[PDB]
């Protein structure tokens, strides 16, 4: 998974 | 004022309505104002794209909430995949408990859409899960639904101690037992005449969930067929499990 847009939206 | 400091801290979380309407709603302006015809401008597809707006808001508010900012990215990540849609729908139903009526539709953009239009141009299976929405708001407004208590609500859904593989779950059942307590504290000393209005607000999360699997289902099955543009959160949420 890794969760991209997500993680660009959490770091 | 007879209002637990949890509370407080948690309503200074809270976005700025208005400045967030603006925001959407330029946005989407800025959408079909672009493509002025060719492509495909139709209603229910309207939804998704607020929908999936309504989302990085979510997202932005929960990033900057007073607990949840000292998670590590992996159970931020784990914590808001699972309850997304929950939110979405939570969100959706404070709005109109809040700046809604009769049979009319209060948009996240500030557009009211009497209920009447949005079912005649939507699809029945889309209808009767706003539907379900709307008795969830029926119930609440004669609960006397503040946003003291939509905040810990919101606290409620995204700090569920039933996910799995959460690096601390500790704070996650320590932020649950630290906003249950607030709600008590709060519903009884602020309505102490309404005997259970905690039990009753509490008995409505399994409800929001119930209506967020319909949901999921239903877009899920709108998008394996070209019925939904692209939004690259509400989709990849969606696909966060899937089965």
């Amino acid at each position: 998974s890794h969760p991209t847009i997500l993680y660009t939206l959490l770091s | 004022a007879s209002i637990p400091h949890l509370i407080l801290e948690l309503l200074k979380c809270e976005p700025d309505e208005p400045q967030v309407q603006a925001k959407i709603m330029a946005y989407l302006q800025q959408e079909q104002s672009n493509r002025n015809r060719q492509e495909k401008l139709s209603a229910f597809g309207l939804l998704c794209k607020m929908a999936d707006q309504t989302l990085f808001s979510i997202v932005e508010w929960a990033r900057s909430s007073i607990f949840f900012r000292e998670l590590k990215v992996d159970d931020q990540m784990k914590l808001l995949q699972n309850c997304w849609s929950e939110l979405l729908i939570l969100d959706h139903i404070y709005r109109q408990v809040a700046h809604g009526k009769e049979g009319t539709i209060f948009l996240v953009t500030g557009e009211h859409v009497d209920y009447s239009t949005i079912i005649s141009h939507t699809e029945v299976a889309f209808n009767n899960l706003l539907s379900l929405a709307q008795e969830l708001v029926v119930r609440l407004r004669s609960l006397q639904f503040d946003q003291r208590e939509f905040v810990c609500l919101k606290f409620l859904v995204l700090f569920s101690s039933d996910v799995k593989n959460l690096e601390n779950l500790q704070l996650v059942e320590g932020v649950q037992e630290q906003v249950n307590a607030a709600l008590l504290d709060y519903t009884v000393c602020n309505y102490p005449q309404q005997t259970e209005k905690f039990g009753q607000l509490l008995l409505r999360l399994p409800e929001i969930r119930a209506i967020s699997k319909q949901a999921e289902d239903y877009l899920y099955y709108k998008h394996v067929n070209g019925d939904v543009p692209y939004n690259n959160l509400l989709i990849e949420m969606l696909h966060a499990k899937r089965a």
